[PDB]
RNA sequence: UAGCUAGUAGGUGGGGUAACGGCUCACCUAGGCGACGAUCCCUAGCUGGUCUGAGAGGAUGACCAGCCACACUGGAACUGA
RNA sequence: CCCGCAGAAGAAGCACCGGCUAACUCCGUGCCAGCAGCCGCGGUAAUACGGAGGGUGCAAGCGUUAAUCGGAAUUACUGGGCGUAAAGCGCACGCAGGCGGUUUGUUAAGUCAGAUGUGAAAUCCCCGGGCUCAACCUGGGAACUGCAUCUGAUACUGGCAAGCUUGAGUCUCGUAGAGGGGGGUAGAAUUCCAGGUGUAGCGGUGAAAUGCGUAGAGAUCUGGAGGAAUACCGGUGGCGAAGGCGGCCCCCUGGACGAAGACUGACGCUCAGGUGCGAAAGCGUGGGGAGCAAACAGGAUUAGAUACCCUGGUAGUCCACGCCGUAAACGAUGUCGACUUGGAGGUUGUGCCCUUGAGGCGUGGCUUCCGGAGCUAACGCGUUAAGUCGACCGCCUGGGGAGUACGGCCGCAAGGUUAAAACUCAAAUGAAUUGACGGGGGCGCCUUGAAACCGUAGGGGAACCUGCGGUUGGAUCACCUCCU
């Protein structure tokens, strides 16, 4: 597990977040006081979840912070952010740092709240961030990056050396921000069709899509959509993936 | 495959000398006989002989002086990969003249000591001491 | 990039103003070393010697109460013949003058720029970018430099 | 390996750069101090180093070391530079010349003074 | 930097030069060149020499002597040995 | 140029002084900062900073920078390397190219000898001369390694001609073998189906859970299905170029080794380009799918767990036909040929002796482990060299950046392939020695219960996790001074 150590990049992250009132801000994983303090400072009042009840006591008893935040002590994947968006008057800014096994769940739970979230701002490991922003025709591309880029516009904020962290890992990591689309540029009939199309395709990414999505559609459907079935799964943009999803859903 | 019948006899001389053998033997050839003769003529061996019609064999009787081999160095400069020729004056000195080089001249094979005073350059076979 | 930028500014201000010099810029870089770069000017002049003085002072007066010291070293500098600049008042001294800018906003109609300062707003730099004109917030920029014409 | 290989391809003796290339083999070069600054080398290292960004007549701009005591030297001022490596510093391969065209001699110094650009005391 | 080339390669005949010659022009043949590096691109005037080196080598061609090319830039041509 | 006149009178500096490197001590200084080519110098003395005295060197100069050669053999013609330091193509065949046994004649291209013409002068070098000397100038010689031509010489090489049998290779007879290709077939085994008997459990783990069973599971009997693999022999064992090859029989088919002759007559070796073979993974097209199993899914575990555990499970794994073209494809060891102490085995021919049957003398081939000489940085290698050598090919030239960019080529795609540089560092590295080891382990003493990678494909909080198959290179880390 990790949390940051050096004021230069702490200050860079909290300043790049631009946390002020007129925003429905909520931290998750406040962790070490050093990086939760500047955001709880700049916001006149701030909401937070900590997963740990002991750290939640450490910070809630801290007079810089307990008087200056409202604090919650539970697994955030239980947490009803759609009601917190109502209680905070406008859709949320959700942000912070974590041990990040939970990362994959965080994204899906955030996406379960794409209406209730205004934006997300989080640190993550280099490979998963570069995947999350990957262009369709790259080895870094794939199913989770597809779903992420489907739900939101995604934007690297800044990148951080491993010696910057309190227990310094071996692994460089970056803060990234993302934005649930105000209207989906890719309208879809359902997301489960996307999720299964993408998993089938990426479970078979070395073979032709005739030997991946063509295990379900015909070649004449695919070419009828304007898609060459002789491509590989990692040639395919989210645009034609959502077109396939709509085709599956509407022809079923 | 075999591509230097002369380096073969010289390496047989070396290896036989190092193995303390009283004599060593080779498939004979006219040039080897002439070589064996000039190095007997400079005393580097006890004797040489040839035995048998049709296939021939040339035997070299290796010389040991008190406790040791007489030849201590023998090496061939005209690689079949690149031949070597020298003018009458350019005939080199082996061990500053203590040793011998073997020269095939257009008047036959001989020592460099013979060849320089004979005024003939030629092809150079090898050095010995 | 800096730690506690206001605290740092005041701790630096004490020897700067004791020397009667003026601050201009504070910036830190993180890399093979991690290091702090101070721009000071005084319009009578800054010599190498004036940098030497204030640097030996901050090398004591900051260090003894450092909020952080990771890989640390620092330098103090005159702001160059192409000068880094940081505030509304700076750009306001230099209205009509050619500039380059790089931004915390990072979007097409590219937020990396060459410009001539058109006018200053309380929140923004207005600038003749690309021979067009446009305006960028003091908060949506992050670094800028002036008279890049001088190599 | 074989002589036949050596005639098929001769010995490739390597080239090497000038390690001080912005001179173009001029014994010295002139420039202007595009900025000037002073640095501590390290967290415990107290020995301040005095350094300049300087643009040469040839349009190169490079770091150069300021040896010895202070000067007038300030950004519109002009400098003669020559080869010389500050071993402890990264890539600093150019020394400024004491007693050059905009550069004072070390007035105090009584030793090695032809390095430091300063004339015999007037006794 | 792998292929290159149509007066290109060769021939006959006409024209042309002080002189041989696609030098050039008509026809005629389909050649000619190149991985023993042509073609293409970069860089350079050349040499006796010079410096270094134990030597082999390496570097280099300022001065002096020989050869070459150029004369505001790009085109021609007059005259004359 | 000589001569007269007066007077030491008019005329010395610049580096450096810890070591390399000739030359040292006082003083301050505080790591203030200076010092610097490098190694490095310093707080309380510093022979290294600054100052002083003292010293050393060079001198009308002395230092600094730049630049070329040197040193540097550090591109290794002379004069280097490639098991592990960088380096032997994954393997093979083969064109061009290089190289080539042996005898005789012939030729005379190379080669050798001699001559002749030429090789500008100057410069260089030698021997002289001349400026008072020197620099400088200059006489004469030598030198100008060469080129051309003529003349001989004939060993060697090359050409030509003729042969030769030792290299190469054909034949006859045997021999051993998971060599390959094609086609049948068997006994185990798992799963599955169909019953039959039967009944509350089964299953799984550390324990659980998910899972399965009262629609009868599980178990056990019978009968059937289907796909895959060959228990044991089996080995420090054979075959194969390498990759690799293992139930059995047939069919086609490659190579090898021994035997004893016979035959051809140097037909040879190596090999840039070229061509082809080439594990595992993955791809292409169409089948198959038992068992296993990336991905995935679900249950657990853990601070978290993405792992490790379990219940599932797709691709894949199989087949035919295309492709890819890489592997620690490694003996990390290019191919071919000759030579050079021994010793104990293994395996497979063969000869002679067998008193037979065992034996015992030999004698090929292949192969394993020791080890002499020699070699090697050392480790080690060692007649199957890493010894001694001959011919040719491939490859390396500090560490990173980087087998990465870019371009070309190639590939269906993955990617492959060829392949930089800027930039950056004073190392990077191999072997081996001594302490730690340490966790010990045995009995204060001797001394160890203490995975890395390769290729490739996919997941992806990590470094990482997973699948396939290959390799073994199966781990540590390192502080207070010195002269004869
Ligand atoms: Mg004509
Ligand atoms: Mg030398
Ligand atoms: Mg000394
Ligand atoms: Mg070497
Ligand atoms: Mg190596
Ligand atoms: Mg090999
Ligand atoms: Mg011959
Ligand atoms: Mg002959
Ligand atoms: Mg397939
Ligand atoms: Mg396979
Ligand atoms: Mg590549
Ligand atoms: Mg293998």
């Amino acid at each position: 597990q990790n949390f940051l150590n050096d004021q230069f990049v702490i200050d860079s992250i909290v300043s790049a977040i631009n946390p002020q009132k007129g925003q429905a801000m909520v931290e998750i994983g406040p962790g070490l006081a050093a990086l939760t303090e500047p955001v709880g400072e700049r916001l006149d009042q701030l909401t937070v979840i900590e997963l740990d009840r002991d750290l939640a006591a450490r910070l809630q008893t801290h007079p810089f912070l307990g008087p200056k935040l409202t604090i919650y002590q539970q697994d955030a994947m239980t947490f009803n952010f759609g009601e917190l968006a109502e209680k905070m008057g406008q859709p949320l800014r959700v942000f912070g740092n974590l041990p990040y096994n939970i990362s994959t769940p965080l994204m899906f739970h955030l996406f379960s709240y794409t209406d209730a979230i205004a934006d997300m701002h989080f640190m993550l490991q280099k490979e998963v961030v570069n995947r999350l922003v990957a262009g369709p025709n790259s080895k870094a591309y794939g199913r989770l990056s597809v779903m992420a880029q489907y739900y939101c516009n995604v934007i690297p904020v800044l990148e951080v050396p491993p010696s910057a962290f309190t227990p310094p890992p071996k692994v460089d990591s970056a803060v990234v921000r993302l934005v649930p689309h105000a209207t989906m540029p890719h309208p879809v009939k359902d997301v489960r069709v996307l999720s299964r199309i993408t998993t089938e395709a990426f479970n078979q990414r070395r073979k032709t899509i005739r030997n991946s999505l063509g295990n379900l559609f015909s070649v004449e459907v695919l070419t009828g959509m304007g898609i060459d079935p002789a491509m590989r799964a990692e040639n395919i943009s989210v645009a034609q993936y959502c077109q396939m999803a709509n085709y599956l859903a509407e022809n079923a | 495959s075999m591509q230097d019948p002369i380096a073969d006899m010289l390496t047989r001389i070396r290896n036989g000398q190092a193995a303390n053998k009283a004599a060593v033997t080779m498939p004979s050839s006219k040039l080897k006989v002439a070589i064996a003769n000039v190095l007997k003529e400079e005393g580097f061996i006890e004797d040489f002989k040839v035995e048998g019609d049709t296939k021939p064999e040339l035997e070299l009787t290796l010389k040991y002086f008190q406790g040791k081999a007489v030849v201590e160095s023998i090496q061939r400069v005209s690689r079949p990969g690149l031949r070597i020729y020298k003018r009458k004056d350019e005939l080199p000195k082996v061990m500053a003249g203590l040793g011998i080089a073997v020269v095939s001249t257009s008047k036959g094979v001989m020592t460099d000591r013979a060849a320089r005073q004979a005024g003939l350059g030629g092809e150079i076979i090898c050095y010995v001491a | 990039m800096s730690t506690l930028e206001q605290k740092l500014t005041e701790m630096i201000t004490a020897p700067v103003e004791a020397l009667g010099f003026e601050l201009v810029g504070i910036e830190f870089i993180r890399g093979r070393t991690s290091t702090l770069r101070i721009y000071i000017d005084s319009e009578d002049g800054i010599n190498v010697d004036d940098c030497a003085d204030v640097s030996h002072q901050v090398s004591a007066v900051l260090d003894v109460e450092d909020p952080i010291t990771v890989a640390y070293n620092l330098e103090v500098s005159s702001p160059g013949l192409d000068r880094p600049l940081f505030t509304a008042e700076h750009y306001a001294r230099f209205v009509g003058e050619e500039v380059t800018l790089v931004l915390r906003m990072a979007v097409q109609n590219r937020r990396k720029w060459q410009g001539v300062i058109k006018a200053v707003d309380g929140e923004m730099i207005t600038v003749t970018v690309e021979g067009k004109d446009e305006v960028f917030a003091l908060s949506n920029i992050q670094k800028a430099n002036l008279v890049p014409h001088f190599a | 390996a074989t002589v036949n290989q050596l005639v098929r391809k001769p010995r490739a003796r390597k080239v090497a750069k000038s390690n001080v290339p912005a001179l173009e083999a001029c014994p010295q070069k002139r420039g202007v101090c595009t900025r000037v600054y002073t640095t501590t080398p390290k967290k415990p290292n107290s020995a301040l180093r005095k350094v300049c960004r300087v643009r040469l007549t040839n349009g190169f701009e490079v770091t150069s070391y300021i040896g010895g005591e202070g000067h007038n030297l300030q950004e519109h001022s002009v400098i003669l530079i020559r080869g010389g490596r500050v071993k402890d510093l990264p890539g600093v391969r150019y020394h400024t010349v004491r007693g050059a065209l905009d550069c004072s001699g070390v007035k105090d110094r009584k030793q090695a003074r032809s390095k430091y650009g300063v004339k015999r005391p007037k006794a």
